[PDB]
């Protein structure tokens, strides 16, 4: 969970 | 832990010209390819440019390529705009140490086209003297390349009280504008008649001047 | 969709202080947000990141100065054991899933210094005649940064030049405004003190 939904 | 540098600053180019901008990690980013480029602007904040490497961000100007991999990462802009005038940062994502870090930042400076400085100096407001400090403001106007800026006080070189602000390059044309600022107190002030700021650049000079209360 | 910081204010060394980040169309169950950091003229500094289950990372250099939370909306950094050293811009910045950010605030400002907060006081420039002049408006004596300036109210923009502050030996900070024109009013905002200040600049 250390990203996100868009690049 | 780990260590991101860039080349050293000014970068300098001529519009139209070749920019190059190195990113060193000492350790291999995320995947090898997990590098960003940001462009920043004074008082703004940083826009993304470039992800993994080499995918420019959407509606970013084709001009600007990123490449490398590993440890070793190039940021290039071809055919250089004065709107590329800024200070670029890279940053890796990593799977150890700090998960996230910037490099230290490239300034782009773009030589643009010469123009000649239009200067004036604006006496202290009569309310400005009323508080017992004054302020003489001295301004260079839409100019490039840099300039120096010399006060004369009743004719004697004054170069104590005096600050240089200058804006960032134009976006548009490259420009500099440069405020001087000599500040006195109101007895100072009310002591001398002339108050000269000069303006130079290269061999050129601009000379405003006025006597307090004409 | 957008993250924006609030908080920044002038604090005297040793005290504690909260900086909010507000998120609008986007899940904090689904994005990770970073706090960077910015001295001024400096670089951009990951201070940390809180993951979408509320897990949290620091870098090396904050030792425990900082701590990040957050709600359904909102992302607090809390900073401890401040000295002038700390004074900076703050940004939050959404991650996307390249593993850099992709989303930004405007930043708030920390400022830790001696002195209280100060409106800014504004003085015309004007000449010592054409049917064009460059007036101008001296913001001097205010604490902490920033002001903004804008001319009749945003109506003039053109050619408008308003330049970096100074700080004196008082520790307040200094700006001046010129626009060339064609009765102008130079509009000065103190967000920090809430003060707005008009000058109409005779020639």
């Amino acid at each position: 969970g250390k990203g996100g939904t868009y690049p | 832990a780990q260590g991101l540098t860039q080349t050293p600053s000014p970068v300098s180019a001529a519009l139209g010209g070749t920019v190059t901008i190195n990113c060193q990690s000492s350790q291999s980013v995320y995947g090898n390819n997990r590098l960003a480029w940001y462009q920043q602007k004074p008082g703004q904040p940083p826009k993304r440019l470039i992800y993994q490497a080499s995918t420019l961000d959407s509606g970013v100007p084709s001009r600007f390529s990123g490449s490398g991999s590993g440890t070793q990462f190039t940021l290039t802009i071809s055919g250089v705009q004065c709107d590329d005038a800024a200070t670029y940062y890279c940053q890796g994502g990593y799977s150890s140490g700090d998960a996230w870090a910037f490099g230290g930042g490239t300034e782009v400076v773009v030589k643009g086209d010469p123009v000649a400085p239009t200067v004036l100096i604006f006496p202290p407001s009569a309310d400005l003297v009323a508080t017992g400090t004054v302020t003489i403001v001295c301004v260079a106007n839409k100019y490039f390349p840099d300039v120096t800026v010399t006060w004369e006080v009743d004719g004697t070189t004054q170069t104590t009280g005096i600050e240089n602000s200058k804006t960032p390059q134009n976006s548009a044309d490259c420009t500099y504008n440069l405020s001087s600022t000599l500040t006195l107190t109101s007895t100072q002030y009310n002591s001398h008649k002339e108050y000269t700021c000069k303006v130079t650049q290269g061999t050129t000079s601009v000379v405003q001047s006025f006597n307090r209360g004409d | 969709q957008s993250v924006e910081e609030s908080g920044g204010r002038l604090v005297t060394p040793g005290t504690p202080l909260t900086l909010t980040c507000t998120v609008s169309g986007f899940s904090l169950n689904s994005n990770a947000i970073s706090w960077v950091r910015q001295a001024p003229g400096e670089g951009l500094e990951w201070v940390g990141a809180i993951y979408t289950h509320g897990s949290t990372v620091y870098a090396n250099w904050a030792k425990g100065r900082f701590t990040i939370s957050k709600t359904s909306t909102t992302i607090e950094l809390k900073m401890t054991s401040l000295t002038t050293e700390d004074t900076a811009t703050y940004f939050c910045a959404r991650h996307g899933y390249t593993y850099s950010f992709n989303l930004w605030g405007p930043g708030t400002l920390v400022t830790v210094s001696s002195g209280q907060p100060k409106a800014p006081s504004v003085f015309p420039l004007a000449p010592c005649p054409s049917s064009t002049v460059t007036l101008g408006c001296l913001v001097k004596g205010y604490l902490p940064e920033p002001v903004t300036v804008t001319w009749n109210s945003g109506t003039l923009t053109n050619g408008v030049r308003t330049f970096p502050s100074v700080r004196q030996s008082s520790g307040l900070y200094s700006l001046s405004s010129v626009v060339s024109v064609t009765p102008v009013t130079c509009n000065v905002a103190h967000p920090a003190t809430n003060t707005k200040v008009d000058k109409t600049v005779a020639p």
